[PDB]
């Protein structure tokens, strides 16, 4: 769906770094931020800014819902 | 007044493997932070000398991994 190689959990790896060390917010409030930032990084397309993302990530692909909608 | 405790000019010393002459603001004066890494064969890791920080470590980490983007 996105170019992606077939295999890529294993071919390369993934050095993710993140400007917080501790939980901001508890729990991942940014699942799908690391969905958008892995995702350009391994397809090799760019990331649009200046449109902010939230949310959590579940493995079937479905985003749950965040707390905190108005602190967003 | 005697002898020159310090170089005339910085230009004249030679070019070292393993030295970087950082820029820093120490509260009694600014200085160069000559930080040295040393590169020995072995396991693979990251020796912590000098009393590193959190931060400076990620910064060796993110070196590294900008590093290994472009090795060749």
């Amino acid at each position: 769906d996105y170019g992606l190689p077939e295999d890529f959990y294993n071919k390369v790896d993934l050095h993710v770094h993140v400007p917080d060390g501790a939980t901001p917010k508890d729990g991942p409030s940014a699942g799908i931020t690391m969905a958008t930032a892995i995702a350009s990084a391994l397809s090799r397309r760019p990331a649009r800014m200046d449109i902010a993302m939230t949310g959590e990530v579940s493995l079937r692909g479905k985003v749950m819902p965040i707390g905190g909608v108005k602190e967003k | 007044l005697g002898i020159p405790r310090y170089r005339p000019d910085k230009a004249e010393t030679e070019p070292q493997v393993g030295t970087a002459q950082g820029l820093a603001w120490t509260p009694v004066g600014g200085t160069l932070l000559t930080i040295e890494v040393a590169a020995v064969p072995g396991s693979g890791k990251l020796s912590l000398t000098g009393q590193l920080g959190e931060v400076m470590k990620e910064s060796a980490q993110a070196a590294l991994t900008y590093l290994r983007a472009h090795t060749q």
